[PDB]
């Protein structure tokens, strides 16, 4: 009944956490989506292939596996929005003022707009990406953050959890002091992180709204693995 | 029944 | 700015000096109530607390700091944030409860529709405030944090960007003032940056409930039997 | 708007 997870040090599951990223994948080449149908049809085809990633990304999470099937799945159900969100601003970070949706798929608030309702979640998107790139974030605060999300957004809604996520606050800690913060900083600086996690919460109850009125909409078919995310959101 | 239930399995 | 100027303990005193009152609900027990009614009650209540939140937000170190506009926008942002901790920190101690008022107690039971939903959520976030034994002092930092932080990041040109960067400042002093009191209480450091991430995730699922509840208000508008205040009307509609 | 009101009061 014990979880290895507990057992790793500072530098294990920062080691596990970065070898458990996913990769960065590239939307079709065709279609520079200027229509509703096009630029939805792109960003859903690449949500769905991303969230397989995830959920093979989830089951690399240290102390995720320890939980019974139902759980993760709740997890997962209540944070995939979010863990797709904080991805896209970690990537779009050293691109200020664009999303960087995938390599060859570079957007800015203009694009937005093509789409009812998309630039308000846009502007939120891009506001987030200009604040981590102003506090400096790192790739290994990053993935602790990620963690963090998939860990804790479901958690209310159901003690092994809690203490994973204590792990990692250790281990958010453990970075900061390796980087040479003073205490002061060291907890200054892991509040302002987690605050920022209230506003990806924002960010993805929005989007959500909005991905529930575009499928209203239909434009666009959605696939049944994203249709059924979506729907545990009731 | 879910997609997601099946793909944590996989 | 006063406000960046005070310690630890003052900044405590000063929250704990400006914490609006709890007030009474028109419940009578006697009197039978349908969905609408107890909905009613819940609105007459809200629409009150409100005022009170309003002159308690200016009492919160650095907020008067701020022009107009931006206090409107963090109040338009954070309001029922604000009114769900307070409840959730009164129902501490009535497990399975939410204490609305000192004469209004209700239970999961009386959830009647789509409020069950958001019932149950404050009622965990209360059970957990519990099993983390939550003390007023970190609450009163706590709130005051939402009031801060919820809206700042959805606020023109380089200036107007130092509005944001003071706002900033005041959050750091609140973690400061975090960390002293769990450090008076005996915490080891290890323990000390645990807890304070325990109290600053929870801010995350005052979020959501927030937003779950922001869009069961506008149904209940959208009704039309669910009397709503000018007030709560115009909150509501800040969040389209 | 009646918040704006209020927080000039
Ligand atoms: C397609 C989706 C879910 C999405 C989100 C992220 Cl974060 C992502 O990386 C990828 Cl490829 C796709 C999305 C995006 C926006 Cl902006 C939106 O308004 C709505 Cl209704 C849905
Ligand atoms: C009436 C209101 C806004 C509310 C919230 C809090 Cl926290 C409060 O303390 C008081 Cl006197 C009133 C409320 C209540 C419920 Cl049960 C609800 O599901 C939604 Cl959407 C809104």
């Amino acid at each position: 009944k014990n979880s290895l997870a507990l057992s790793l040090t500072a530098d294990q599951m920062v080691s596990a956490l970065l070898d458990a990223e996913p990769p960065i994948l590239y939307s079709e080449y065709d279609p520079r989506p200027f229509s509703e149908a096009s630029m939805m049809g792109l960003l859903t085809n690449l949500a769905d292939r991303e969230l397989v990633h995830m959920i093979n990304w989830a089951k690399r999470v240290p102390g995720f596996v320890d939980l019974t099937l139902h759980d993760q799945v709740h997890l997962l159900e209540c944070a995939w929005l979010e863990i797709l969100m904080i991805g896209l601003v970690w990537r779009s970070m050293e691109h200020p003022g664009k999303l960087l949706f995938a390599p060859n798929l570079l957007l800015d608030r203009n694009q937005g707009k093509c789409v009812e309702g998309m630039v308000e979640i846009f502007d939120m998107l891009l506001a987030t990406s200009s604040r981590f790139r102003m506090m400096n974030l790192q790739g290994e605060e990053f993935v602790c953050l990620k963690s963090i999300i998939l860990l804790n957004s479901g958690v209310y809604t159901f003690d092994h959890i809690h203490r994973v996520l204590d792990k990692i606050t250790d281990t958010l800690i453990h970075l900061m002091a390796k980087a040479g913060l003073t205490l002061q900083q060291q907890h200054q600086r892991l509040a302002q992180l987690l605050l920022i996690l209230s506003h990806i919460r924002h960010m993805s109850n929005k989007g959500m709204e909005h991905l529930y009125s575009m499928k209203c909409k239909n434009v666009v078919p959605l696939s049944d693995l994203l249709l059924e995310m979506l729907d545990a959101h009731r | 029944h879910k997609i997601l239930h099946r793909l944590l399995q996989e």
